[PDB]
């Protein structure tokens, strides 16, 4: 009710603007890798896939020639923000990653959502978090 | 986790 979940379910997974539209999957996890939330359809990560992004914060473009995996699934990486925001696109889906204080969040979508439409989503979310301290 | 501070609108 207040819960992780609830942020998730609630805040990430919410009808986008009235549009009838639905992130796929979305996830808030700590920095150090531990995931806080997540929902019943987030794809199953590794925990290399997680390191690879904790990474990809730290040393902003390194996934961009190769990919950012999750569950085996290969995204391309496209224009982020060093250090805050990680986006990728697969087909006329894609996956959103906005890094607060202490949290990762993670939107993943699929057509018709646009990835302006998970973006803002996601940082709506992440922002937030940033103004209470985390 | 922290806490969750009080869920926005």
């Amino acid at each position: 009710s207040g819960s992780w979940q609830t942020y998730v379910d609630e805040h990430l997974m919410c009808d986008i603007e009235g549009t009838g539209q639905h992130l796929a999957s979305a996830a808030i996890f700590g920095t150090d890798g531990n995931v806080w939330a997540k929902s019943s359809s987030f794809p199953e990560f590794k925990p290399d896939e997680i390191n690879a992004i904790i990474k990809e914060f730290s040393e902003p473009g390194a996934l961009a020639p190769t990919g950012l995996f999750l569950a085996g699934a290969k995204y391309m990486v496209i224009q982020g923000e060093p250090g805050a925001v990680i986006r990728g696109k697969k087909g006329a889906g894609g996956i959103c990653i906005k890094k607060t204080g202490q949290a990762m969040v993670f939107g993943i979508y699929e057509e018709p959502v646009n990835p302006g439409q998970c973006n803002m989503v996601v940082e709506r979310l992440g922002d937030y978090l940033v103004d209470q301290g985390m | 986790p922290p806490p969750p501070p009080p869920p926005p609108p």
